[PDB]
RNA sequence: UACCCGCAGAAGAAGCACCGGCUAACUCCGUGCCAGCAGCCGCGGUAAUACGGAGGGUGCAAGCGUUAAUCGGAAUUACUG
RNA sequence: AAAUG
RNA sequence: GCGGGGUUGAGCAGCCUGGUAGCUCGUCGGGCUCAUAACCCGAAGAUCGUCGGUUCAAAUCCGGCCCCCGCAACCA
């Protein structure tokens, strides 16, 4: 399949084990699946403060 | 930094030129706010 | 001395710019470590390494040393400027001026070295301009770009020559190739290779919308067409033998057929068209020659293709400049220099962008 | 063990999503068809309640979101209809 | 008589 | 080996008995049109492959060289 990668910036490259979840990106011809940010080799998004759970980002402790 | 997957197949003569005749460097024309392609059925907040 | 003062003021700035582009501190550090390594006696046991290290060092040293000199010379000039002005000693003033000139020259040399390091950078070039996907607007943009380039070249001193031009049926030009002769023409222009992005309200649109059209420039140097040297008799292996079928006793006996073979490449050419062995050989030889040429061409193609592929890998980064004429700002995307005098730039004031690019090494 | 009695001291104990319309909840800054968002419709091309941050708010709460899956809405296989 | 945007 | 060829940017003439560079397209400048095409008007453009020769004089006649196109390159 082909899978979208949401969030700004990603660490993925060839031979990078990832989890996909389903959900199509409308504008892209043929993409029916999103990667899960924060599962397996895929990193969480850097410096996200809102909707963090969607982008696999942990709560910044202060 | 991810690679752009161009629609040209195997580029032979010149890369830049090929790119130029590609969707990535397609023309973009803006929608008119007033004038010709200007009518909006519903507002941005309508 | 007003001009002199101005020059002095400029020179420091120039030096600073050079330093910035060079990444001077890093270079210095490299020189240091390398120097240390050289000083250590164990490095020269491995010969290949040592020579390489030496090679690395010297250039770095030169770069640093020159920079250092630039710092000092200017200061000296400044010091002597006062003398020239107030004390009114003429000879001293003259000396200072001379020093400045020398220093300036030195600076130029370093900057020249930095800029025009490539092999073909001295040669003349073919600027190739190709319009984008838009239609009329794109063509117009391309034409404008071409005009700008022409203006630039003339200003520089270069001899322009419109080799080929495809015109747009309504307005502007569809494509154009321009031979640009002069010393260091390729090295000056090579940076302009890339996609150029116009943004403006289209005059050809009936709606009058804002259009964002692209157009490619592509600068390549005039390489000397190296002659196709003939192959050696030692490189070839030549069989001769009987032919297939035919008719007679004579034919059965004689070895007219000829099979030439390249030992390096493993290519072969047979011939048995003629009765005469010699003729066949000649034909066969010709064929072989042709084949070699074709192989050389194939090789050339393949290499080129690799390069093309590599270039493609940059993708959206092939876009080097952004001419926004609605908001009136030109920006070079790779270097980051901006100017609000769009019109001026169009007319052919690319030195500001070009020079910076050269300095960068991009 | 459940359960009861005594001890001390606010003490050890709140997050998650969302806020263009549908849909409860709006502003400023950053970016400038990019980066990104998106369930649908769409947003973003320099004043973005739609992107990202912040403040403010709304809804759920030891959970809250996303994905998958089924029926519903779908009278969109209509026996009822 | 009269193609196209 | 025997013929035919190389002429404005393209395709063709003339060379036919040496002295006159023509046709159609294309190019350039005007027009018509909102614009482009078509259409209309007006221009430009050729060391005749190359090098020698014969001539008062050569695209034209003769030869050499380079390139093209036919053909023929057989009886075992
Ligand atoms: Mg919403
Ligand atoms: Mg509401
Ligand atoms: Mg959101
Ligand atoms: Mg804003
Ligand atoms: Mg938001
Ligand atoms: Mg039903
Ligand atoms: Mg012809
Ligand atoms: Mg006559
Ligand atoms: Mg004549
Ligand atoms: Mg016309």
């Amino acid at each position: 399949v082909t899978s979208y990668i949401g969030g700004e910036g990603h660490n993925l490259q060839e031979h990078s084990v990832i989890l996909i979840r389903g959900g199509r990106v409308k504008d892209l011809p043929g993409v029916r699946y999103h990667t899960v940010r924060g599962a397996l080799d895929c990193s969480g998004v850097k410096d996200r403060k809102q909707a963090r759970s969607k982008y696999g980002v942990k709560r910044p402790k202060a | 930094m991810s690679r752009y997957q161009h629609t040209k197949g195997q580029i032979k003569d010149n890369a830049i030129e090929a790119l130029l005749h590609d969707p990535l460097f397609r023309q973009r024309v803006e929608k008119n706010k007033k004038g010709k392609g200007s009518y909006m059925r519903k507002g941005k907040h309508g | 001395i007003n001009p002199v003062n101005n020059r002095i003021q400029d020179l420091t700035e120039r030096s600073d710019v050079l330093r910035g582009y060079l990444d001077y501190d890093a270079k210095k550090e490299r020189l240091e470590e390398v120097n240390a390594e050289l000083e250590q006696p164990d490095v020269w046991n491995e010969p290949e390494r040592a020579q390489a290290l030496g090679k690395e060092r010297s250039s770095l040293e030169a770069v640093v040393d020159t920079l250092d000199q630039m710092k000092q010379g200017l200061e000296d000039v400044s010091g002597l400027l006062e003398l020239a002005v107030e004390a009114d000693d003429e000879e001293t003033f003259n000396e200072a001026v001379a020093e400045l000139d020398a220093l300036e020259e030195k600076l130029a040399q370093l900057e020249f070295r930095r800029m025009f390091s490539g092999e073909y950078d001295s040669a003349d070039c073919y600027l190739d301009i190709q319009a984008g996907s838009g239609g009329t607007e794109a063509q117009d943009w391309a034409s404008m770009l071409e005009r700008m380039y022409l203006r630039w070249a003339e200003s520089r001193g270069f001899k322009t020559e419109i080799i080929e031009e495809s015109e747009g049926e309504v307005a502007g030009i569809k494509s154009v190739t321009i031979k640009i002769s002069g010393d260091y023409a390729y090295g000056w222009l090579r940076t302009e290779t890339g996609v150029h992005r116009l943004v403006r309200k289209s005059p050809f649109d009936s709606g009058g919308r804002r259009h964002t059209s692209f157009s490619s420039a592509f600068v390549y140097p005039e390489v000397d067409d190296d002659i196709d040297i003939e192959i050696n008799p030692a490189d070839l292996r030549i069989d001769v033998y009987r032919t297939s079928g035919a008719g007679g006793q004579h034919v059965n006996r004689t070895e007219s057929a000829v099979r030439i073979t390249h030992i390096p490449t493993g290519i072969v050419t047979q011939c048995q068209n003629d009765r005469s062995q010699h003729k066949n050989k000649d034909q066969a030889m010709k064929q072989m020659k042709a084949k070699l040429y074709e192989l050389e061409m194939q090789k050339k193609n393949a290499e080129k293709q690799a390069m093309e592929d590599n270039k493609s890998d940059i993708g959206w980064g092939s876009q080097i400049r952004s001419y926004v004429l609605d908001d009136s700002r030109i920006k070079d995307l790779r270097t980051g220099v901006e100017t609000r005098n769009t019109q001026a730039v169009l007319d052919g004031s690319l030195d500001q962008f070009i020079e910076a690019s050269l300095k960068a090494g991009l």
